[PDB]
RNA sequence: UUAUGCUAUCAGGUGGAUGGCUCGGCUCAAGAGCUUAUGAAGGACGUGCCAAGCUGCGAUAAGCCCGGGGUAGGUG
RNA sequence: CAUCUCAGUAGGAGCGGGAAAAGAAAUCAAUUGAGAUGCCGUAAGUAACGGCGAGUGAAACCGGCACAGUUCAAACCGAAUCCCUUCGGGGACAUGUGGUGUUGUAGGGCUGUUCAAACGUCUGGCGGUAAAAUCGAACUUGCCUGGAACGGCAGACCAUAGAGUGUGACAGUCACUUAGAUGUACGCCAAAAGACCGGAACAUGUCCCUGAGUACCGUGCGUUGGAUAUCGUGCGUGAAUCUGGGGGGCACCAACCUCCAAAACUAAAUACUCCUUGAGACCGAUAGCGAAAUAGUAGGGUGACCGAACGCUGAAAAGUACCCCGAGAAGGGAGGUGCAAAGUGCCUGAAACCUGAUAGUGAUGGAACGAUACGGCAUGAAAGGAUCUCUGGCAUGAAGGA
RNA sequence: GGUGGCAAUGGCUAACCUUUUAUCUGGGCAGCCGAAGCGAAAGCAACAUGUGCGCAGCCUUUUGGCGAGGCACGACGUAU
């Protein structure tokens, strides 16, 4: 706190000089007082007691990266500019495994012709891709 | 943009186009931040000894003895170990593990450096900042300035370029400091005259070295202290053609 | 010989105070007259008993005389003519400092003196 | 000439604050890093012309011999 | 508060060097890869543990610093080997000295062919590092003040040297230094160049060899994030050997991937500060180490052990001659030294406290020691006033108003 | 919180190297946060504007109109 603000105040913003003794003016040390006298604060902070669910090992689980069709469509010109994509006979041939994306979602609009190869496709993503005349290949 | 180039005789022998670093707006707060960060990073840890004032086995006498409740020596009545007792420890002293280094992002640090470099173009900032000069800012010199090897030649050039009165001002402004700093190594208070910039290491960094106030550096050694001593831009400086070449995209 | 890494006053005064007694011979240095410097090539020299000095600073500016004694530990020399009087009246030598004198006549009796002055 | 006293200032005593100075302390960095039965570190006693303490030294006792550096004084 | 935490902390016993420990996969991965160890960053307050409370708490992948691999036992040969020495000789050794050999998409020996010699050890000292140390520019110029110029006013120079200290007051040019160069015994390092043991492939197989109370397992306890899935070790039980054995976070079966334990050594990157050097938005004598060191001292305790205070004359001792008082080597007076008593624990020299003097008051008098207004007495030089202080006249005069 | 740099083609680097003595200049994409959520888990995967009221501001006959941000709906992803 601002020490110079309190030169000549005695109590230094604490009230009586009987406050600020030690751990008993805080109710215990740490998150102490779980549900006897700090129960309401315990519930509001996000420290409620309980155990709920299980965990799978991290060896087997994976966290897929995603990209929506709108995002993939809008930045296609920049992708071919960087040499990532390819523009043979007009339709963009864009491969998602060189970027680092394992699944294509479907939020947004698609207007350009896209030939997208990847591992996974939501149903709506495939519907939107092929309603614009494009094609999707399950990359293996 | 364009600026007159003057030889060692003081005659304009060309007109060189400046790079885009010199064309930027003045920003005092960024320069402030950069200079303060570097000066904070120079510092050096200090503090008392590990167990100072506490190597003791004092015990209190308790109540009933007619005296206070402070710890005292085992074979006497002299208080010890507490901050208000003579010879006792100090409450909240400095600590050697305190880390006082500051951080500045590279983009804003480069931006402050560019802002400080562009400030030397303005005659007003240079003039009101303390210096004395009779030249057309900015001062640009032909590349043979890196060939000078005797201090007398550098003095001749400075006299012919109207920048020697600042050197004399720095020489005669050297004066003894006041306070406890004299006993610790900082005996004088110096003044800042002129900064000479060269593209590459040459004998000029050894000739214009003893002149009072003059600091000579290469283009790859510019920071914010050199250009804003005390967080005030407007430092007299000299450049060369090679130095101008080095600054096409130097800090962008 | 103590390089620029000795810019702290504490270190310099330690070096000058607790010096080996063969280094305190160097602190007995004094300027040479014009002829001496242009015939030996050293801008200065050391003061030794038996040579004529010319006082340059203090109460005796311009008085000449021989050096009557030198003390290494004190760092002071004694000169002819320069004296102080007691209360009862007794002329006493007054110590000086060799950096306030000028050597006009060297005393060559060692033989090693010439080599000692230079190189 | 109102004594014993009260208040304020001045001169002096006692006392050792403040200021100025500081061969000391502390912290960080760079180096360097084992020794002793061929008797170590540490201790007791002795050793000086006048010498009690500390420092050095050991009945050859603030010390002896040789090589180099240094040059006119030395005797912590 | 008992499991938990404090914490493998404080403390103890043993061993030990300039470093130590570790270290060349019976490894980590996941479908397919990597390729000894240590230390730093991140993963991450995540997985995991837990009166599932408080709390405790990793590793692998990945990025860096620094890089280095090898030696035995056995299969084959059977004294072909080692060490001491008086150089005569003596000891070790068939219960095995020495040669070959050292590994996994197996290796080696036996049998046959080929290519020939990589890493390493020794001599060598070209050349570097290398003690005290040596050299190192340019003013001690004129007038003023002063006790004394490094200061003020004028003038003259140096700089690869304007870091700093000393000197009768502020010093690039007075001294030591600095920048930049030379010199060095004993030692250490090391390049050319010579000598020394020798290594790398291929073909053939009812052929021979490859680390035991060990690996694993039951059971108890400690420890761990280690959860039926960490490590240790008390007791008990206990294998195989290439057509083999181990691992892939509960046990078993199958497929697939990966390795070869129970013998040994090994530089560098790292940790620390008795000690040497450097630096400091550090302290400046009740501070900073307990100690500006006759300081672990004086002193205190039977003992384990606890533990202070004390810095400073002046430029130069020039450290008070001679005379009077006094019993005086006390001390005082007069008189000197010094710019100045600064007169010896002597720079400056505050307050409390004590002695004297000056102003006000005072032996009929009532108290938080003062604030405000009016008077007496004393002072009012500087730094405060001069249409200012005092006394009156005139003009305008708000609220109020006889 | 106050003040700043950069800005979905996002922001910042850590250890370390260049240090020429601790500064400093230039590298360093490992990694962290943001960019997609829901669910114990397997798993699945959304509006790059469809409607209205309307402040500031602008236009205007000074009464109305357009109306970023704001508020209220509608539609959609997932769990039950
Ligand atoms: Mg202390
Ligand atoms: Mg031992
Ligand atoms: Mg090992
Ligand atoms: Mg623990
Ligand atoms: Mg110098
Ligand atoms: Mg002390």
């Amino acid at each position: 706190m601002d020490t110079k603000k309190f030169r000549g105040s005695r109590t230094c913003g604490g009230g009586t000089h009987k406050n600020r003794r030690g751990a008993g003016n805080r109710g215990g040390r740490g998150k102490a007082g779980g549900c006897k006298h700090h129960f309401v604060r315990a519930m509001m902070r996000g420290y409620s007691y309980g155990k709920h669910g299980f965990k799978r090992p991290d060896e087997v689980s994976r966290d897929v990266s995603i990209v929506n069709v709108g995002e993939l469509d809008e930045l296609a010109s920049y992708l071919v500019e960087e040499g990532l994509a390819e523009v043979k006979d007009g339709a963009y041939h864009i491969n998602l495994e060189n970027l680092g994306i394992e699944k294509v979602l479907g939020s947004g609009r698609v207007t350009k012709n896209l030939v997208v190869t990847s591992e996974e496709f939501s149903a709506s993503a495939r519907e939107k891709i092929e309603n614009a005349g494009g094609s999707c290949i399950d990359a293996e | 943009a364009t600026a007159k180039t003057i030889d060692l005789t003081g005659k304009a022998v060309g007109e060189v186009e400046l790079p885009a670093v010199f064309d930027a707006d003045y920003r005092p707060d960024l320069i402030k931040k950069a200079v303060l960060a570097a000066q904070a990073n120079r510092l050096q840890p200090y503090g008392p000894r590990l167990y100072s004032g506490m190597e003791t086995s004092a015990r209190g006498w308790g109540s009933g003895r007619g005296v206070s409740h402070v710890p005292r020596l085992v074979n006497s009545s002299r208080a010890a170990r507490v901050p208000h007792a003579k010879g006792g420890r100090r409450a909240h002293p400095p600590k050697p593990e305190a880390d006082r280094s500051e951080k500045v992002n590279t983009k804003e640090r480069r931006y402050a450096i560019r802002s400080a470099i562009a400030a030397t173009t303005d005659p007003t900032l240079v003039s009101l900042r303390g210096h004395i000069f009779e030249a057309e800012l900015p001062i640009v010199a032909v590349n043979d300035l890196e060939s000078l090897e005797r201090t007398k030649q550098v003095i001749e050039f400075l006299e012919a370029a109207g920048l020697y009165e600042d050197v004399l001002r720095a020489k005669y402004g050297r004066h003894i400091r006041a306070g406890r700093g004299k006993l610790r190594g900082r005996k004088y208070k110096h003044k800042k005259s002129v900064l000479i910039v060269a593209g590459e290491n040459t004998p000029i960094l050894k000739a214009a070295r003893n002149l009072s106030g003059v600091d000579v550096v290469t283009v790859d050694s510019l920071n914010a202290e050199l250009l804003a001593p005390g967080t005030h831009a407007g430092r007299l400086t000299v450049w060369t053609e090679s130095a101008i070449g080095k600054l096409e995209g130097a800090f962008q | 010989m103590i390089a620029m890494v000795s810019k702290q006053p504490r270190k310099q005064r330690k070096a000058r105070y607790a010096a080996p007694l063969h280094i305190r011979q160097k602190f007995m240095g004094a300027r040479l007259s014009e002829a001496l410097t242009k015939e030996y090539g050293t801008r200065s020299a050391a003061v030794i008993t038996g040579d004529t000095v010319k006082v340059m600073r203090g109460d005796f500016k311009g008085t000449e005389g021989k050096v009557q004694s030198v003390s290494l530990m004190d760092g002071t020399i004694t000169v002819d003519g320069v004296i102080s009087t007691k209360v009862d009246g007794t002329e006493v030598p007054r110590p000086l400092n060799p950096s306030n004198v000028m050597i006009t006549k060297l005393e060559m009796k060692d033989g090693r003196r010439a080599s000692s002055i230079k190189k």
